[PDB]
């Protein structure tokens, strides 16, 4: 995702900013399945453990 | 007093040319000349200058 952003390009209507708001939500998309199979993965683990 | 660069609001931190003076032991920058300028350091005695090299 983009690192530290501020705000001139998002009120001027960028094009940047715009191709930067879709490639992070595209990326918290991917983070959310990544949680619930290490959620999923996780929790296997500790009744394999018990 | 002098133009530097320095980094904007630009979400890169697009870095962009300005006309720097220090006086009063203050470091200030001109935004329109004329108009008033704009602190960049309040007192320049309690700063520390970096050279930076990992830029």
């Amino acid at each position: 995702m983009t690192v530290k952003l501020d705000f001139e390009e998002c009120l001027k209507d960028s094009p940047r900013f715009r191709a930067s708001i879709e490639l992070v939500e595209a990326e918290v998309s991917e983070l959310e399945t990544r949680l619930e199979k290490l959620l999923k993965l996780g929790t296997g683990l500790l009744e394999s453990g018990r | 007093e002098g133009h530097l660069f320095k980094r904007a609001s630009n979400a890169f931190k697009t870095w962009s040319r300005r006309w720097f003076t220090i006086q009063s032991n203050q470091l200030v920058y001109q935004k329109k000349y004329k108009d008033p300028v704009t602190v960049v350091v309040d007192d320049l005695r309690l700063c520390t200058v970096k050279l930076c090299p990992d830029s």
